[PDB]
């Protein structure tokens, strides 16, 4: 079931990228600690997102360059 | 300009291009840091009691899940681009490789190496 | 390290390191024991002279080729030939060099398996690979399509290839080759009075064939001309004097290629087995095969064969297709040049049959994925 | 090799006199004065080895501006630097690709004439308009005026 | 000379291909013209018949 | 942004940006894996050549269409075809372009739902819409009424429309089309000696059908004439020479359209299913449908069909009605031109199936209001 | 090879001349077809008017 694999893959994308959040047991002080950790995680995630966007842009640019080289050779 | 002179001309062209590439990368990193700082805004830590911190942590978890899914999407895009560029470079090799076999000769020794092997320790320049 | 591109062949062993233009050492593959008694003491007389040494002492030897028709009939002699090739003509121990043998199409399996077993047990090479003798000749031409007619000295085979995809159902292997032409020439020379019988004199007849014979553009006209004038009679000096004059034996010896009925063979000539090999291919790649017909092998070096073959195929083929016959000047070593090119490739570097693989599956590994 | 060709083009006393001394020693059979094919082959053979003549002929006729079987000055240094491969084809394919993709300012995989000349002005090296037209023709394998990466690497061969 | 021959062959092939395409186009359009001419003749006859019908009615 | 007007079809995929006159890239929809072994190393041999690339290497491939009769039988191959169409023939990423597929009438639901699911999950388009292949062909003619006979290569369907109100109870879908005519021509060519069997030679028979066959105005008279004179025998040169001569096979191949009993089908020809489709309509719109009969699709390009069909319908229809057959010269791309016109409309801009709507209702959204 | 190259180039020239002539023919026939299409449209209008008058009578 390749389609089953794709559907379970997208379900795992929606589920595993979700983490088990535990902040109600972390007391007000530990709640502040958890808020700081969550902010650090989300800021790092956004940095990774932007880096991936830029690398995708550059890879697309190199794809265009190589394809144009092919067209000139063909 | 002579042959060596025009070689140095194209070398300085490559040098100016390297300067441009380095400044492009530096400004890219600086402006992406600026954009992330506009996005990644630190929040105030003190003054909030338990419930507000819990709500903020729930919101942070939701944002983490969302941005993680988005990062997965962009990583898939990057993997697709890697596959496509690999195929294109392989087609480049197919178009102008394979049949580009050079004449591998084991009897054309290096001029210095050939002169040494035929004279001892005579050759030292090249 | 560098790879050893050996090429057993049948009649001339051609070897050399991968990446060069020409084989380093080319010498006949004959092993001849002495046959007389020998009276001088301490002369240092050996028991078997192999390679090019036995082409100089052939007056008192009984030369016998260890390879009859592609297949190997005398394994001890072949082992001796390989040992000589490695140690005296190249002077490189085989313990530190991969080898790339070559084999005719449609040969018995046992021959190939024994070859790999010898190379791995006796000489103890790091890794060896066996390749079909026609694909290499197609490499050397720098093409990627085309139907190659590799008329060696043992066996003539005709492998069509398109876009790199070989067509296994269209290989036409015929066992007429240079050796049968030598025997037929030796048999028709008797019509003038010259009798060559000894296995040493077969070499003299081979030299006559190489230096004098040529392929006639039109057979009947040449037969009529040689029977009236005398402009064809070329003379040749034997190894002792007594020059001989070859008349219409000049173009009758290599004519056997296009009419194998001369030596009693039933099959059709090399001009018609190529057309049959083409017609077995699919209907859409016949134009490309027509335009890229490749010649290789030693026996295709006769002066005037690239025109006779083109005329014959143009007669057989449809009138619209263009018939072109690629006949590079480096025909004799085409297979070995292609072998060098193939061994020098980076993509090919992981296809060798590594020794640990042979230890795990036995000699029958050659028929497996590592072809 | 990249330094060897340039240095030997305007060489000082040392290695030019080495070449002259080699020529004077070669009088043990070769006396043509200007190195021809057969004298060169004889000199190479009398050294003690028999290399494949194809390398010698490509040294003596391919790179030459005459290719008549004789030996010129600059092409002798070309032969000397062609024994090995030290001139790295004008940098590496990764660096060349980066400089070309930043050079491709309109991002179309080709180098137009206008941005090419603007970047050439940015180079600031010694300017020879004749050499500029030479590079323009070197970038015309497909005769479009534009330089793609193929011809870019082609005329960058040996740029050190 | 071999390279020159290859170039001549490819030019001839391209010219023949264009010639074949033009032949096909001319065939199609000429067939259209023939059909339309037949239709026009029939239409003139029908027009005369219709005028006669108008008069009699 | 601009919309992508793709049109899967069956036999030729036609695509291009909305608002132009002709599709940008038209190429056969075939995916052919190589079938032989392949001996050249490093030749860069791919595992599947799709589109127009596999019509040049068809000599060593096994071409197989992924769409049998309108319906799609091999979803992986269809996905490959779509990926090729988007990325290599148009070079526009689908993440930034709406798409407008086309589908035959009366097709299985699962086909349409899978199509929309693929377009939304794999290619991840912003919004896609599926339209019936006959309404577009009616758009292209600039009409608003009329009964359109869209005889494609997969399936022939006949949708009557009046004043913009389609009549769902009068659609007559018949599964005889160009492919069955190709098979029947390939089957009747065997009566002269020419045997085409391979799936690659089906393309050659298709070319013969396109270039030579024509529809006879009167069948019996043509059968009698071709059996006495020889003014019909037109010759054709195969891809390798050996010209062939087609006699009365010329007008017997496309005659199957008007007599489906030739290939064993029970139903009536395309000349009588149109009249039946008209007679199912109401009694007051039959004159308009008679006067605005529209032809479309590739297979209606046979020379002389617009007269045979008119003669047949005039024979069937009442004598008073005027029968007119609209046969625009741009018949082949009529569906795609209509698709471009429909996608370029402002009133249509809110009918697309937006992605958020699909996320809320699943793939079954296509059967809902957004048809 | 030289003789073959010369013959190929001559063939290419002949094919180019044929292509030019075919272009001329195609354009001429296209113009004629357009003229006859206009004529047929006039025929159609005449028939429409005659039919209407017949109905009235
Ligand atoms: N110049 C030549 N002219 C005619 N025949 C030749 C010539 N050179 C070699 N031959 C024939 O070809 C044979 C050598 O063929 P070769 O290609 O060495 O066979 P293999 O495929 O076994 O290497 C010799 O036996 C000789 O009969
Ligand atoms: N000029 C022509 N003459 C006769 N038949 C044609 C012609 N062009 C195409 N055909 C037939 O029509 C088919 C193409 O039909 P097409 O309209 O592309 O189908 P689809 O509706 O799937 O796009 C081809 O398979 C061919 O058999
Ligand atoms: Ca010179
Ligand atoms: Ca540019
Ligand atoms: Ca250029
Ligand atoms: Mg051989
Ligand atoms: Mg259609």
């Amino acid at each position: 079931g390749k389609r089953q694999t794709e559907r379970e893959k997208k379900k795992k994308i929606l589920a595993e990228r979700r983490k088990v959040l535990a902040i109600d047991h972390l007391n007000e002080d530990q709640l502040r600690e958890k808020a700081k950790e969550l902010w650090q995680s989300i800021y790092n995630l956004e940095a990774e997102k932007f880096d991936l966007q830029e690398k995708f842009k550059q890879q697309k640019y190199e794809i265009n360059v190589l394809r144009n080289r092919i067209n000139d050779n063909q | 300009i002579s042959a060596s002179r025009k070689l140095q001309l194209k070398t300085l062209m490559l040098q100016i291009a390297k300067q441009e590439m380095e400044r492009e990368a530096e400004e890219r990193r600086g402006e992406k840091g600026r954009v992330l700082r506009t996005r990644c805004q630190p929040l105030e830590l003190d003054g909030l009691g338990f419930e507000e911190l819990q709500d903020l942590c729930r919101q942070l978890h939701a944002r983490v899940d969302k941005v993680d899914e988005e990062r997965y999407d962009v990583e898939a895009k990057v993997t697709k681009n890697i596959t496509e560029i690999a195929d294109l470079t392989q087609k480049i090799y197919d178009l102008r490789g394979k049949f580009k076999r050079p004449t591998l000769r084991r009897v054309r020794i290096s001029a210095d190496a050939m002169m040494q092997a035929l004279l001892g320790t005579r050759a030292k320049e090249s | 390290t560098t790879a050893l591109v050996c090429d057993n062949g049948s009649g001339l062993v051609k070897a050399g390191f991968a990446g060069d233009d020409a084989p380093r050492a080319v010498f006949p593959s004959i092993v001849g024991r002495p046959r007389h008694q020998g009276v001088m003491v301490g002369m240092g007389q050996k028991d078997s002279y192999v390679g090019d040494e036995a082409q100089s002492k052939r007056g008192i030897l009984t030369l016998k080729y260890p390879i009859e028709h592609g297949i190997i009939t005398n394994w001890d002699d072949m082992e001796k030939i390989w040992h000589h090739t490695f140690y005296n003509e190249l002077r490189v121990a085989p313990e530190e060099h991969p080898t790339l043998l070559t084999e005719a199409p449609l040969n018995p399996k046992a021959n190939r398996e024994k070859m790999t077993q010898i190379m791995f047990e006796t000489f103890n090479v790091p890794a060896m690979y066996v390749a079909i003798q026609a694909v290499l000749s197609l490499y050397a031409s720098g093409r990627t399509t085309g139907i190659v007619l590799d008329s060696g000295d043992g066996v003539t085979h005709n492998v069509p290839i398109y876009e790199g995809y070989a067509l296994p159902h269209a290989i036409m292997r015929l066992d007429l080759a240079g050796r049968d032409l030598t025997d037929y020439l030796m048999k028709i020379l008797t019509e003038r009075g010259y009798s060559f019988v000894t296995t040493a004199e077969r070499e003299i007849v081979r030299d006559i064939k190489e230096k004098l014979c040529y392929v006639a553009l039109d057979f009947e006209n040449e037969m009529a001309t040689a029977a009236s004038s005398s402009s064809l009679e070329k003379s040749y000096e034997l190894p002792d004097g007594q020059v001989i004059t070859i008349g219409n034996e000049r173009f009758r010896c290599p004519e056997t290629l296009f009419q194998p009925s001369f030596i009693g063979m039933e099959s059709a000539g090399i001009h018609e087995t190529t057309y049959n090999s083409i017609m077995k291919c699919d209907i859409d790649i016949r134009k490309d095969l027509y335009a890229n017909n490749v010649l290789s092998g030693g026996t295709t070096m006769y002066p005037g064969i690239a025109d006779r073959m083109q005329k014959e195929i143009t007669a057989l083929a449809p009138s619209t297709m263009k018939i072109k016959i690629i006949a590079p000047p480096e025909r004799k070593y085409s297979v070995w040049i292609g072998g060098s090119i193939l061994a020098s490739l980076s993509t090919f570097q992981q296809m060798w049959i590594s020794k640990q693989e042979y230890d795990e599956a036995g000699p029958s590994i050659v028929h497996r994925k590592c072809f | 090799d990249d330094i060897y060709k340039a240095a030997v083009e305007q060489l000082t006393e040392e290695q030019k006199n080495e070449f002259k001394a080699a020529f004077d020693i070669f009088v043990l059979g070769a006396e043509d004065g200007c190195i021809s094919t057969k004298e060169l082959g004889k000199v190479m053979r009398m050294l003690g080895q028999n290399p494949t003549p194809e390398e010698l002929q490509e040294m003596i006729d391919e790179v030459d501006e005459d290719g008549s079987g004789t030996v010129d000055f600059d092409e002798f240094l070309v032969m000397m630097v062609r024994c090995m491969k030290d001139d790295s084809k004008g940098k590496s394919e990764e660096e060349l690709s980066d400089l070309f993709r930043m050079f491709d300012k309109n991002a179309d995989g080709y180098i137009d004439l206008d941005e090419l000349k603007m970047m050439l002005q940015a180079t600031g090296e010694t300017i020879t308009e004749d050499d500029i037209e030479e590079l323009m023709k070197d970038g015309d394998k497909n005769n479009d005026g534009r330089i793609d990466y193929d011809e870019f690497l082609e005329f960058m061969k040996g740029v050190e | 000379i071999e390279s020159d021959l290859e170039r001549a062959e490819e030019r001839a092939e391209l010219s023949e291909g264009k010639c074949a395409e033009l032949e096909e186009e001319l065939k199609t359009v000429t067939n259209n013209l023939k059909s339309l001419e037949a239709q026009a003749e029939k239409y003139s006859q029908k027009e005369d018949k219709y005028e006669e019908e108008i008069k009699v009615l």
